[PDB]
């Protein structure tokens, strides 16, 4: 079975550092263009960042460009999102979203309401 | 509490799967005589679809087949003489499915217009006319399968398999449980159960009488685009975008075997068994179909003769030939 | 200009007319009376086309009234040096004409070898049976009939039922190749200038134009030569009657050039809108491969009139023309049938399959 | 909470099935592929006398 | 002017002139 | 009896007569797919075409266009977008005013551009509600570089033809969003498919000519690629 169990998240004061880990299971991790998506309180799903099959090409939404670092570890089949600087705007639930097709650079439907290959999600909230 | 209880329920289900997984189909069937190199040649090519052929269905007599193209045509061919018995102009150009009734009296089709239109072939008037429209689905009709002249089972892109009464045109039973666009069906021989693969890597075995999901199978890693019962009806095979086909057994309830090749990185559009079920015929997106030995997972052979993506595949009820539609607007028959 | 036939007739007339020193025939002129001991001068005869007509031929009359003999011979002394002023005895055009044939005979040979294998490739492939390749097989056929008809002329006459009809085929199989290039240009120009051009609607118009319209002006030229000037194998110039073929062919070569400028003007726009240098790197590639197809070789020496053979214009033009005219069908087959993305895909597809 | 409330018994009805061994069910596919082997005109090619498509 | 036609004519006339000079040589020898 | 064979053959002659008759009509008509969002303004553009799925007809210079807007389906479009692989062009309509949603339209553009089946279809990309974009820039409350940090290092391109009475601030903004779409278009699109960006408002009396015009360029280049020119 395809399973994505995110870890990390919690309360950090603004400017804090937080390490979200997505342990994939039940598929070849090395093929799929893994993404990160988040849902603000009382707001629709939005895309945060992605990473290619081997980690070559990396993009970010721009709202978190320079503040967020994404890397994939094909050894243990894990995805990471290293947070550097947090803003109260960043309070949301982060879902570790996987690309549907295995060998394609396109990624249709990752921010969909009821996407199948997304994780359960971990609440990342920022306050003092 | 709900998340932990749901997860802990999946634990003994996974444990019972490993407990009953005593050996592997490969290990048991490693001593059987291989099917050997199978060479099927194109016997007839059917021409006259303007656009890509999206779906196709044989008749029970193994002679007439119906094909749908993305240009609003339902051409009913004569596979023996290569003649157009009928050409039905569909209201919506966008049609993703077609079924030929077991009696051959009516023919169905649907797509992005959300309606499984039934056409009456046996009208005493010159040509065919629309029998009834089936409104009630809120998603693209992926597949439509007849049970008998008055009962039709449909699938849509709104995670909804429905059973209809074509006399009243009301959705009698609705099957719910999929979390993804439902892409295909397969009715059991007795038409009491039907499996249904969806865009969530999970094929569900439905019960026609009850409307409840009897079993759910996972093991795929992407959208399931094709599904077909083993001819006895105690197993089925599925085809997904992760460039593999997995054979599942209802009574065992595991993944019996997988049909994947290192050089194949294209999804499967269509699968179908032979009449004996020994060959599995998977229609890949690399523009040709491959003939898998269902008991050894060995590539017996290849049906390479399509210019574009193979969209549909059928085997006649007597098994004497294999039709194969494609996006090159050409319907070829193999034997 | 003057036939051997005519020159024999003119000498015969002069001989019949011929039939102090006394008159006698020397085979070319009748000598008059010669004064005793005098040099006799006769104007170089009118009846000899090739003679210098400002000159005199000379004999000597004896004091004894006998034509002067050649020391140690029975021969009559004569001096024809002035008459032969415009004469020679050598070979310049002998090897030039032969070398001209030597080039294009090999030139049309590599065209025939490469085109015949090319037309079969476009023939038995059902997937390539588009209306565009339908223009190509007809154009490919034009350079084949051109390469065969020219071979026939050189073999038949340069090696009268066999020559009156061989010329007509040579002209017709040449006007069509000069016209099937126009159809190629008109077709490509109509795909780019007509807003959603109907390919199949006008496809029959091209086939009649490509093969039929050439036959309209070739046959009428035959119907004009025969009824006025039938003499010889029809390989001679009758003055301005040679413009009934050339003018309709030359009117095609200007239309291809006007169509080629229109295509290159548009293809310059398309590359600009797809960086200034990469426009050159692709515009140049597409413009050079459109030269063999459109036949813009011919526009260079289009309006050159009939010229003297030893002239440097005639020498270069024929060496330039036969070089390019012969190899066109060769260039077209490589560019449009062997360096073709679509064709190379299938040949390896059928190679890999088989 | 309601969505997950219905998930517990939906999955429970799936776990109550009388499952059998793979080995028992594996041999059934060989049994049907052997009984109907002779009747499949693609595993054993058919002479052109009774092949309608030839 | 199409080069093909012109060259054809010229070759015809070229051979005609050669025949003419061949006869001319004969007549010269006769007078000699 | 041979009577049934002739009647079967007779029907096929009449059937294939009808298919040829309707083949001319099918090939002569251009199909378009209309894409956008709730706030994109696809609804407004189809109103300008006065000359479960929604079929729009407009005739430009005696040429028929079918514009197909898909309404019924869910937000998951990775399996029904495969139907529209043989269309002339994808009319992708973007709301340039709302910068919050403008990144999502870039990802949607990227998936279409890089799709294994849509990788040969041109995109006639329309940036609607440019009127609402101008009033957003002039107010100054909404800052582009909050969403796009690269906008701080951007200048109006030299290939800019601003309309008369247009403020420089609008043109700098309205071309950064265009140029942002063309980064994806120019990254992988190599002669196979082309993007046709445009700036439309709700009060334009055009966008039918522009579709007709941009379609003619699509068909022109399709012909020229066969001739190995482009």
């Amino acid at each position: 079975q395809v399973q994505l169990q995110e870890s990390g998240g919690g309360l950090v004061q603004p400017g804090g550092s937080l390490r979200l880990s997505c342990a994939a299971s039940g598929f070849t991790f090395s093929n799929y263009k893994m993404n990160w998506v988040r849902q603000a309180p009382g707001k629709g799903l939005e895309w945060v960042s992605d990473i290619s099959q081997s980690g070559a090409s990396i993009s970010y939404t721009g709202s978190v460009k320079g503040r967020f670092t994404i890397s994939r570890d094909n050894a243990k089949n894990t995805l990471y999102l290293q947070m550097n600087s947090l803003k109260p705007e960043d309070t949301a639930v982060y879902y570790c979203a996987r690309c549907p097709a295995p060998f394609t650079r396109d990624c249709f439907d990752v921010t969909s309401t009821t996407y199948a290959y997304r994780g359960q999600g971990t609440q990342v909230t920022v306050s003092s | 509490q709900l998340r932990q209880e749901a997860e802990q329920l999946k634990n003994q289900i996974r444990d019972a799967r490993k407990a009953c997984a005593d050996a592997t189909l490969s290990q048991i069937t490693n001593n059987i005589d291989p099917v050997g190199r199978i060479q099927m040649r194109t016997r007839r090519t059917l021409r006259g679809h303007l656009a890509k052929i999206y779906a196709m269905h044989w008749g029970t007599d193994s002679r007439l087949l119906v094909s749908a193209s993305q240009d609003g045509k339902l051409i009913i061919w004569d596979s023996y003489t290569t003649n157009k018995v009928h050409a039905i102009p569909l209201r919506s150009s966008w049609v993703m499915t077609c079924a030929y009734a077991p009696s051959g009296n009516y023919v169905a089709c649907g797509g992005l217009d959300n309606i499984c239109s039934i056409y009456n072939l046996k009208t005493r008037e010159g040509n065919v006319r629309v029998s009834r429209e089936l409104a009630g689905h809120t998603g693209y009709l992926s597949c439509c399968r007849f049970l008998d002249d008055n009962q039709i089972v449909t699938s849509s892109g709104d995670t909804t398999c429905a059973l209809w009464d074509i006399e009243t045109g009301q959705q009698t039973t609705t099957f719910t449980g999929h979390t993804g666009d439902v892409m295909s069906l397969s009715l059991a021989p007795d038409t009491r159960l039907f499996v249904s693969g969806a865009c969530d890597a999970s094929a569900k075995l439905w019960d026609v009488r009850e409307g409840m999901c009897r079993q759910t199978f996972t093991g795929h890693e992407s959208d399931i685009n094709a599904i077909c019962f083993f001819p006895n009806g105690n197993a089925f095979a599925t085809g997904s975008d992760d460039a593999t086909c997995r054979l599942f057994d209802l009574r065992a309830d595991q993944e019996l075997m997988t049909y994947s090749h290192d050089n194949i990185i294209c999804g499967i559009t269509s699968v179908s068994f032979s009449k004996s079920g020994r060959l599995l015929l998977a229609g890949y997106d690399d523009f040709n179909c491959n003939v898998w030995d269902a008991l050894k997972a060995d590539r017996a052979g290849v049906l390479a003769g399509h210019d574009n993506r193979v969209s549909c595949l059928g085997v006649t009820d007597d098994g004497m030939a294999v039709a194969t539609g494609s996006w090159d607007s050409f319907l070829k028959i193999w034997n | 200009v003057m036939t051997k036939e005519e020159q024999i007739f003119l000498l015969h007339r002069a001989q019949a007319q011929c039939e102090p020193c006394l008159p006698e025939w020397d085979h070319i002129l009748c000598w008059p009376l010669g004064a005793p001991g005098e040099v006799v001068a006769v104007p170089c005869p009118d009846y000899i086309y090739d003679f210098n007509h400002k000159g005199h031929a000379y004999r000597r009359c004896d004091r004894n009234g006998s034509w002067e003999l050649v020391p140690g011979h029975n021969r009559t002394w004569a001096n024809y040096s002035e008459c032969v002023k415009f004469l020679t005895n050598e070979t310049r055009e002998r090897e030039v004409f032969d070398r001209l044939g030597m080039i294009y005979t090999v030139g049309y040979s590599v065209s025939l070898a490469s085109l015949t294998v090319a037309v079969l490739i476009l023939a038995y492939f059902r997937r390539l049976h588009c209306t565009r390749n339908y223009i190509h097989m007809h154009l490919f056929l034009s350079f084949m009939l051109r390469a065969v008809s020219i071979f026939v002329k050189d073999a038949v006459l340069y090696s009268y039922a066999g020559c009156r009809v061989a010329v007509t085929f040579f002209l017709y199989f040449l006007a069509t190749n000069y016209y099937w290039i126009l159809v190629e240009g008109l077709y490509l120009h109509s795909l780019i200038f007509m807003a959603f051009f109907s390919e199949k609607k006008y496809l029959w118009g091209f086939t009649v134009f490509g093969w039929g319209l050439p036959a309209v002006f070739v046959a009428v030229w035959v119907s004009v030569r025969a009824t006025l000037a039938n003499t010889g194998c029809w390989d001679l110039s009758s003055g301005n009657k040679k413009w009934i073929i050339q003018v309709p062919i030359l009117a095609s070569i200007v239309l291809n050039f006007i169509l080629f400028i229109n295509i290159v003007r548009v293809l310059a726009t398309k590359l600009r809108e797809t960086d200034t240098r990469q426009q050159y790197r692709k515009l140049l590639k597409s413009t050079l491969v459109l030269m063999p197809l459109f036949g813009v070789h011919y526009i260079v020496f289009m309006a050159t009139p009939y010229t003297e053979v030893s002239g440097t214009l005639w020498q270069v033009q024929m060496h330039y023309e036969m070089l390019f005219n012969s190899f066109q069908g060769f260039f077209v087959a490589i560019i449009y049938c062997f360096c073709n993305g679509e064709v190379q895909a299938e040949i390896k597809k059928s190679w890999s399959r088989w | 909470i309601a969505q997950a409330r219905k998930l517990v018994e939906q999955l429970k009805m799936e776990a109550n099935i009388d499952r059998i061994k793979v080995s028992k069910a594996a041999a059934d596919l060989m049994a049907y592929c052997e009984a109907h082997a002779k009747e499949d005109p693609l595993l054993t090619p058919v002479p052109a006398s009774e092949n309608p498509f030839r | 002017s199409v080069s093909e036609i012109q060259l054809m004519h010229n070759l015809g006339k070229h051979l005609n002139s050669m025949e003419r000079v061949e006869w001319l040589r004969k007549k010269l020898q006769d007078v000699h | 009896q041979r009577n049934e064979e002739k009647a079967q053959r007779e029907a096929n002659k009449k059937i294939e007569k009808q298919l040829q008759k309707d083949k001319q009509v099918y090939r002569a008509t251009h199909r378009l797919l209309l894409l956008g969002a709730d706030n994109s303004g696809k609804s407004t553009i189809v109103k300008q075409m006065r000359i479960g799925i929604f079929e729009t007809k407009f005739q430009v210079d005696k040429v028929n266009f079918h514009m197909f807007d898909v309404g019924g389906q869910r937000d998951e479009r990775r399996k029904w977008i495969q139907c529209f692989n043989d269309v002339t062009a994808i009319i992708f309509v973007v709301d340039s005013s709302d910068y919050n949603r403008l990144q999502e339209a870039l990802n949607l553009f990227k998936s279409i551009w890089n799709n294994r089946w849509l990788r040969t279809i041109s995109v006639i990309l329309f940036l609607n509600k440019q009127d609402l974009l101008a009033e957003k820039v002039l107010a100054g409350k909404s800052k582009i570089e909050d969403y796009f940090p690269e906008f701080a290092r951007y200048t109006t391109p030299e290939d800019a033809t601003p309309e008369p009475g247009e403020d420089p601030r609008v043109t700098r903004a309205k071309y950064f969003i265009r140029d942002e779409f063309l980064r994806i278009s120019t990254a992988s699109g190599d002669g196979r498919h082309y993007c046709y960006p445009h700036f439309t408002c709700a009060v334009d009396t055009e966008n039918a000519r522009r579709i007709f015009n941009d379609c003619r360029d699509i068909i022109q280049r399709m012909h020229l690629r066969q001739y190995e020119l482009l």
